[PDB]
């Protein structure tokens, strides 16, 4: 049993180091010498859990507990395993049982907090992280995770001190080569240096390298020419987000727009089929669709990618939920590039390129990234809005304002032509329906909360009732087949004032940003800021910090999160979008621009803080991009007071969303194609990854 | 309800 104990401690150190195979070997040998050894069962279970052997893991956790019924550790680690298997009920039973055994067990409190957060119970998560910290004040994981909860609800009590402490915690962890407690995806939210952000990522990349080294795969041998593929570049899009996810809402038309003479497209799904048209469309239009969710072993899954012959393997997850970067760590393809889904560097040497653009990622900051920059010529951002919401390409109003009462629809022109007295208005072409028996009936439907009515045989629908009329149109899976009415009164917005919006999750907002917004609102009397309950419990924090800034309550109007098509349709009711500088609207930025709504942004240094400025540059609206906070406020105030200048900027957005590259998925695909071929030349000529700043 | 980018 001291022989056993030294095997176990060695195993623990081998584990901290990342030598997983060897750790396992030793735990087993520990049990081989001392079978009734609870901690070895639990630690073995715990490393098997790292390896994805969830069942075998559970079996050893239960041995541990059988041997020692009060072993709180085993219960807490078993909870994480159950959580990994999506058995939330089982995880909660384990965590609470561990806390019942030892109410001072801080890890157990921290893990209970984490499942509360994931369930969208932030107040309880915060409370349980606080208990963790109370019990163990030096607890990085729990602190940083608390910091993210607070961020999420816009709690900024002791904000600057908190930021300083996150940085310090990360500094320390990076000095000790331990896994930082700030997740790489969250790292743009805090005043970490680009070196810290790059290193955070590098460390999570290293996790993946450690996990694949147990498999002992030799390097794969990679194609040097297009001979086996009949002259076609084989491109593999790897994503867990081929389904109802923002990623598919951005890029679902790209696969089938690829040029099959010169490209052969393979989609590697990491998630199972969710039943949505998004999945249906990519499965139908990619040349080959492979479901790697059915292939849990990453060895065998990388094998497949290699035997499909991929030249460029594309990482659409980075560090997001569903990632299997282990696939990329095995390098089954000679060229591996980050694209679209992850707004950061991977920090990993197994990724060769990040696809991006000059505005998003200027040369100055190329040391922000482990990868070489592969520049698209306009923005790297793209959106499938032209295909998903073509009923928003045109609009009509009722009585002259462009954004109080709005009608959209595929058959809108025909309905207009059915009416006696429609006027057309030249934009600085917008149909206008005069105040009329018909106009009265439409407004009446809205006020009374009616779902739809009929006028001249046309179906006219209440934009608030999309899920009752057609739930697939609500999600963006189908184009609506009725005419939709959308109005400021449906959202409690005033008919007579400037509406600034921002429809992002509240976490992207920070004190400086809300201070800007307040300044702007103060400068523009009778205007409002229109935000979302995302989540709803951030609302009072926001409202309060705004009261402290001088603003009355009625100046900020919260609406609920809506189905995808309503969200997009409703941005039409706003005058201006005030983008979040800390982390811009990305998908959200394309959403609001498709409504014809100008966006004021202030590009920062991070990739996430520059994306909207790149969208806007591609859109051709340089006037909306601020160089500092005074600019940002002046632009926004100007757009709220100089109303002719507001007409002009809105007309420019409205038409540039069609005539500019921004929402042009075909053009984007073709440009993407040129860039892939550049990447391929360079490597086929025997060179290594290098910058492609066209 | 509505799907987003997450870690
Ligand atoms: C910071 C960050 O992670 N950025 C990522 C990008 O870098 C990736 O390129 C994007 C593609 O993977 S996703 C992500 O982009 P973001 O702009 O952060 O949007 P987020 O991730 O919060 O999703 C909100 C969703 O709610 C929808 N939405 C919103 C409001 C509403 O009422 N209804 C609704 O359907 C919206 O249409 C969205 O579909």
């Amino acid at each position: 049993p001291t022989h056993a104990d030294s095997l176990n401690n060695l195993a623990n150190i081998k584990r901290e180091q990342g030598n997983i195979e060897e750790a396992v070997r030793l735990y087993r040998k520990a049990l081989e010498v001392f079978p009734e050894f609870a901690a070895a069962h639990s630690n073995l279970a715990s490393v098997l859990q790292q390896q994805g052997k969830l069942q075998e893991a559970l079996m050893h956790y239960k041995e541990a507990i059988r041997i020692s019924p009060t072993f709180a550790d085993a219960y807490s680690n078993m909870g994480n395993t159950l959580k990994e298997m999506q058995d939330v009920q089982g995880a909660l039973q384990c965590y609470t049982r561990a806390i019942q055994i030892n109410p001072a067990f801080a890890d157990a409190h921290s893990n209970l907090a984490s499942i509360h957060k994931d369930s969208g119970n932030i107040p309880e998560a915060i409370a349980s992280y606080r208990t963790a910290l109370k019990l163990k004040p030096d607890f990085p994981d729990a602190y940083c995770n608390l910091a993210h909860c607070l961020q999420i609800v816009c709690d900024w009590t002791d904000y600057d001190e908190r930021m300083k402490k996150l940085v310090s915690i990360v500094a320390d962890q990076l000095e000790k080569n331990r896994l930082p407690s700030v997740h790489p995806h969250h790292s743009m939210l805090y005043p970490l240096s680009h070196g810290f952000r790059k290193a955070i990522a590098e460390r999570h990349g290293n996790l993946c390298l450690d996990k694949i080294n147990v498999l002992h795969k030799p390097p794969y041998e990679h194609p040097k020419d297009l001979k086996l593929s009949d002259g076609r570049l084989r491109v593999g899009y790897v994503s867990s987000d081929f389904g109802n996810h923002p990623t598919s809402h951005l890029m679902q038309s790209i696969p089938g727009m690829h040029n099959p003479d010169k490209f052969e497209v393979f989609c590697y799904a990491l998630s199972p089929d969710d039943g949505t048209n998004f999945r249906v469309k990519v499965m139908a239009e990619a040349n080959h669709f492979i479901d790697l969710s059915q292939i849990p072993c990453n060895g065998k899954a990388a094998d497949r990618i290699h035997q499909d012959g991929i030249h460029i393997l594309v990482n659409m997850n980075g560090y997001t939920k569903g990632a299997r970067n282990e696939l990329f760590a095995l390098r089954p393809a000679p060229i591996q590039a980050m694209w679209l889904g992850y707004p950061g560097t991977s920090g990993a040497l197994f990724m060769d390129y990040i696809i991006t653009d000059q505005e998003t990622s200027p040369a100055e900051v190329a040391e922000q990234y482990s990868e070489k920059l592969a520049y698209m010529p306009h923005t790297f951002f793209i959106g499938d809005h032209a295909n998903m919401f073509p009923h928003l390409k045109k609009k009509a109003v009722i009585d002259i304002y462009d954004n109080r009462i709005v009608l959209n629809g595929i058959d809108l022109k025909a309905f207009l032509d059915s009416l006696p007295d429609v006027k057309i208005v030249k934009m600085k072409n917008m149909p206008v329906i005069p105040m009329n028996t018909i106009a009265e009936a439409v407004i009446e439907m809205i006020n009374r909360g009616q779902i739809q009515i009929t006028i001249n045989g046309f179906s006219i629908s209440n934009g608030l009732a999309t899920t009752q009329i057609n739930n697939k149109a609500a999600t963006g899976e189908e184009v609506p087949r009725t005419i939709i009415v959308t109005t400021r009164s449906q959202y409690g917005l005033p008919e007579d004032a400037i509406v600034y919006c921002n429809f992002n999750q509240l976490y992207k907002i920070d004190p400086s940003t809300l201070q800007m917004w307040a300044n702007i609102l103060k400068r523009v009397p009778n205007s409002v800021l229109w935000l979302l309950r995302f989540p709803a419990v951030g609302e009072p924090n926001i409202q309060q910090y705004a009261q402290n800034m001088g603003l009355p309550q009625n100046r900020i109007i919260f609406s609920p999160v809506a189905p995808k098509e309503e969200h997009v349709r409703r941005g039409q009711l706003a005058d201006v979008c005030l983008d979040t500088p800390l982390c811009n609207g990305h998908t959200t930025g394309m959403d609001v621009l498709w409504a014809g709504t100008p966006m004021v942004t202030m590009p920062g240094e991070t990739l996430a803080s520059r994306v909207a400025a790149s969208q806007l540059t591609c859109l051709g609206c340089l006037e909306l991009i601020a160089k500092n906070r005074q600019e940002y406020e002046d632009i926004a105030v100007k757009l709220g007071t100089d109303l002719e200048y507001l007409k002009k900027v809105r007309g420019k957005v409205w038409k540039q969303r069609i005539s500019s590259p921004l929402f042009n998925t075909k053009q984007y695909t073709m440009e993407l194609e040129r860039l892939y071929l550049q990447m391929w030349e360079h490597y086929a000529a025997g060179n290594k990854p290098d910058h492609m700043i066209k | 309800s509505s799907r987003v980018t997450v870690s």
